């Protein structure tokens, strides 16, 4: 039982961690404005779905 | 016409070429393709010969 | 059987070369004649 | 005797072969180097002769000069990085019978 | 570590594709001004116009492989990442049997890397030829001006 | 446009059937493995007598 | 470089009339050709020996 | 290298 | 090893002359034959020692 | 060029017409060095792992 | 462009069919009709 | 003169093909059978039976 | 703003595995992309007549 | 377990096939409506 | 051994060029064989016990 | 008027078209017919040395050379 509990703990901790990085990135990103810096032309093709 | 004919010529359970809408065929050739290219370049210069001699 | 197939292929290539030189000689001759004519 | 016999025999065979290995590798490297050097030197000689040639003609004539420049721009491909090179002479296709 | 090699590689490809995007757009603008010049030598403009137009298709022709490369590689990343996160006592771990002594594969890693480089090396070389092709036009246009 | 629409519909149907079969197979594999450990249980109390 | 040399030789057949005279650059190109041949033979022999030792 | 039928 | 070297040499060819014929197909055939013979020999010697 | 013009030139896939090797007498690093980081930087870790 | 995006598929999904045929045909017809336009212009 | 230009294109293509074919013939005529001459004998393949 | 939106999409194109999510935001961002293209070449064609 | 192994083989088969099916579907959905809208 | 094989299989699904000959595959098959003989040795020990 | 009654009355069609497939490529110019001799070329009494390809029936004129004429 100890082993199983620790395994599930690890899995949930992993998913929460991923949540943390994505949320922090989004919040840091959102501070932008139109007449701001850290803004570049990115001619990337909108192909982001597999 | 010719393009649909050739694409329909080879579509079976055997290996096919890389012919498509655009791009380039992969360099790996087949016997008949190489033969036909040879015959075409063959007849080209040969026709150029009598093309010139008709004005000669 | 590998050796036999290889021999056949190389002989075919030799025939092709023979054809090419056959063409080149008369190509040179025709060029000379055409230059004489121009 | 037999044990020491074949043991030593195989031994000596092994060291002889591993020495031949190194000497062959050295020979290959030196051959590559010398070939490249002599090729480059003779190419420079060609380029000098061609420059002199250009000089006399500058000293059918326009035909010869056009031929000279068009064959001239070919040689740079040998040295210029491939990412940069591209012909700069006569991309004016005069051939039309096709 | 193999997956990191892929992420490193895709970033290079992601970069490499991006330049021709802007390169093509600038080349398009060069074309439109030329047909204005047609409306505004005339044999020479149309000859170069055809010459520039033929280059237009070649650029997207060069792209074809790059998207093909980008597409199939990341499909493998799905397999690799799943294998990366394949874990002991997981759900999908099951006793398949038989396919261990099996191999039909054409890859020695440094070879794969260079084939990726070969597609790249051809690409930006075309881009440089595009840039020079533009320059002759305006000089010709100024000479035509 | 018509031809492309027909292709769309047929492909969607194929995908639906594939998914259904996948789910059924997963469940049945679960059943099989459970029966296997049931037999594995039985053997030892067979040996006891 | 062999292909470039051959192409230049093919172009130089487009010489006309009196301009067709012997040039030292022609001999230079020939010398290029035979040097290439000799190098080819040398490296071929090297590769053969390496294979046998392998 | 493929027909609709198969 | 001989067959692998021959395959590499045949790969080493020029653009307007490179084809696909008996030679490479047959070479693949001998490669497969060799490998199969190898594992068969291994198994046979195992039963022998048993 | 696809069309009226077509030239069969052979572009070099640069791998031997260069000196990727490094030394203190080679560090001057003239701007003509064909030193795309793609292979070289990858070669670093490649040989590091192969060692 | 549609034909280009059409070729990115792989595997058993490379089937040649009526849609490809019709794209080929419409390309051919566009070429021929613009050529007719050229002749009637000249 | 245009026809003469066409003729010189044809001839130069011809010598290019000549060079290509000569290279290929040298390669396959030289390497393959010379290396194959080391093929073993049936008895030693049978293991000095 | 076109540069702003391009940067937005590019930085949104870095979410790990599952967290990369398709939503109405991409549909919009694309829509602004095309409408800004439309305004752009409209201004460009008006420049000629100006 | 032999029966189970056959089941696993089949499972992997259709699991792989579903992926390319979805790939083709996404390709078609991205392609069609985006370019062809009207004339 | 189960999990090692499970890692081994699915790499065969890689398409044309990303199909790779790797430290992964070869080291994995080595591990598989090694654990096989390890199992055999433990069975011998059990017989002795 | 038709060509004749014989052609018209005795016309039968819809038969299996085309000759059977060769199942392998052939070139007339240098392919030799095989024989009971050729398939068993090695195991024959009258067969010379097998050292020439595409033609087993080639005389290995090697031993014939005497010392002054051995080359």
């Amino acid at each position: 039982q100890i082993r199983l509990n620790r395994e599930h703990k690890e899995s949930c901790e992993m998913n929460w961690s991923d949540k943390v990085e994505v949320y922090n990135i989004d919040d840091t990103c959102s501070r932008y404005t139109n007449e701001s810096t850290q803004v570049q032309f990115y001619p990337h093709s909108s192909k982001f779905e597999e | 016409p010719r393009k649909e004919y050739e694409v329909a010529c080879n579509t079976g359970a055997y290996t096919s070429s890389g012919l498509a809408t655009a791009g380039f065929r992969t360099a790996k050739y087949l016997r008949d393709e190489w033969f036909q290219n040879s015959y075409a370049r063959y007849h080209q210069a040969f026709a150029d010969r009598d093309y010139s001699e008709r004005q000669r | 059987a590998v050796n036999s197939a290889f021999s056949s292929r190389c002989q075919e290539l030799d025939d092709s070369l023979q054809k090419l030189q056959y063409h080149l000689r008369k190509t040179l001759t025709e060029i000379t004649d055409q230059e004489h004519q121009i | 005797q037999q044990w020491d016999e074949f043991t030593r025999f195989n031994k000596n065979r092994a060291e002889a072969e591993m020495k031949a290995s190194i000497e062959l590798r050295e020979a290959i490297a030196l051959a590559i180097a010398q070939t490249n050097n002599e090729l480059d030197a003779q190419r420079v000689a060609t380029e000098f002769t061609f420059r002199k040639r250009l000089r006399e003609m500058e000293s059918c004539k326009t035909n010869t000069l056009l031929l000279d420049t068009k064959c001239m721009d070919t040689r740079r491909k040998l040295t210029v990085p491939a990412e940069k090179f591209v012909p700069q002479v006569d991309t004016f296709t005069r051939t039309t019978n096709r | 570590e193999r997956v990191n090699d892929l992420a490193f590689w895709k970033s290079e490809i992601t970069h490499e594709l991006d330049e021709m995007i802007g390169e093509t757009n600038a080349l398009t603008d060069i074309k439109r001004r030329l047909e204005r010049g047609l409306i505004e030598c005339q044999e020479r403009m149309r000859q170069h116009l055809d010459k520039a137009n033929a280059q237009l298709a070649s650029d997207r022709s060069a792209q074809h492989e790059l998207e093909k490369d980008l597409s199939d590689k990341q499909a493998a990343l799905r397999i690799d990442d799943k294998c990366q996160h394949l874990r002991n006592t997981s759900e999908g771990v099951s006793y398949f049997r038989g396919v261990e002594r099996v191999d039909a594969t054409v890859s020695v890693p440094e070879t794969w890397a260079k084939f990726t480089d070969d597609n790249v090396l051809r690409s930006q070389s075309e881009r440089a030829a595009s840039a020079k092709l533009r320059e002759e036009t305006e000089n010709l246009l100024i000479v035509t001006a | 446009n018509l031809a492309f629409t027909n292709r769309i519909a047929e492909t969607v149907d194929a995908k639906n059937k594939i998914h259904t079969h996948l789910t059924k197979t997963l469940q049945e594999i679960f059943q099989i493995e459970m029966t296997i450990e049931s037999i594995k249980k039985a053997i030892k109390e067979k040996s006891a007598f | 470089p062999l292909d470039v040399a051959i192409e230049c030789l093919t172009l130089r057949e487009s010489r006309r009339d009196i301009d067709v005279v012997r040039d030292p650059v022609e001999e230079e190109l020939l010398k290029e050709v035979e040097v290439i041949e000799a190098t080819k033979k040398v490296l071929q022999e090297k590769i053969s020996q390496a294979f046998q030792h392998l | 290298r493929y027909t609709p039928d198969d | 090893s001989i067959a692998t070297d021959n395959l590499q040499c045949r790969e080493r060819r020029q653009h307007p002359d490179l084809v696909r014929d008996y030679v490479e197909v047959e070479l693949l055939k001998e490669t497969e034959l060799i490998r199969n013979i190898q594992e068969l020999l291994k198994r046979t010697i195992g039963q022998a020692v048993d | 060029p696809m069309g009226r013009d077509a030239a069969g030139q052979v572009w070099f896939t640069g791998l031997t017409n260069s000196e990727p090797g490094d030394a203190w007498y080679k560090l001057p690093r003239a701007l003509d060095t064909p030193y795309r980081e793609a292979h070289t930087r990858w070669h670093g870790c490649f040989q590091s792992r192969q060692r | 462009e549609c034909l280009f995006h059409r070729e990115k598929r792989m595997g058993i999904d490379l089937v040649h069919d009526e849609a490809e045929k019709e794209l080929l045909a419409e390309v051919d017809t566009i070429l021929c009709c613009q050529e007719r336009m050229r002749q009637h212009l000249d | 003169e245009q026809a003469l230009r066409n003729l010189e294109d044809s001839r130069m293509s011809l010598e290019k093909d000549i060079a290509v074919k000569t290279n290929s013939l040298f390669i396959d005529r030289q390497k393959c059978m010379t290396h194959r001459n080391r093929y073993p004998s049936v008895l030693q393949l049978a293991g000095y039976q | 703003p076109l540069r702003v939106a391009q940067t937005r999409l590019y930085q949104r194109s870095h979410r790990p595995n599952v967290e990369l999510c398709r939503d109405n935001a991409q549909f919009r961002l694309l829509s602004e992309v095309e409408e800004l293209n439309m305004s752009l070449r409209a201004l460009k064609e008006k420049l000629q007549d100006a | 377990e032999d029966t189970l192994q056959s089941l696993a083989h089949t499972k992997a088969t259709l699991e792989h096939d579903l992926a390319v099916k979805a790939n083709t579907l996404y390709i078609d959905q991205e392609k069609c409506m985006s370019m062809r809208n009207s004339y | 051994l189960k999990v090692a094989q499970t890692r081994l299989d699915e790499r065969t699904r890689r398409p044309n060029v990303e199909l790779c000959r790797d430290m992964a595959q070869l080291r994995l098959v080595n591990e598989v064989y090694e654990v096989d003989e390890t199992i055999q040795t433990l069975q011998q020990r059990l017989r002795d016990s | 008027e038709t060509e004749s009654v014989t052609h018209h009355d005795y016309r039968v069609e819809l038969v299996r078209a085309a000759p059977p497939a060769s199942t392998k490529p052939h070139d007339y110019r240098q392919e030799q017919p095989e024989t009971f001799w050729i398939q068993r070329a090695a195991r024959l009494p009258g067969v010379s040395d097998i050292r020439t390809l595409d033609t087993p029936f080639r005389k290995n004129c090697s031993f014939s050379t005497p010392v002054p004429l051995s080359l």
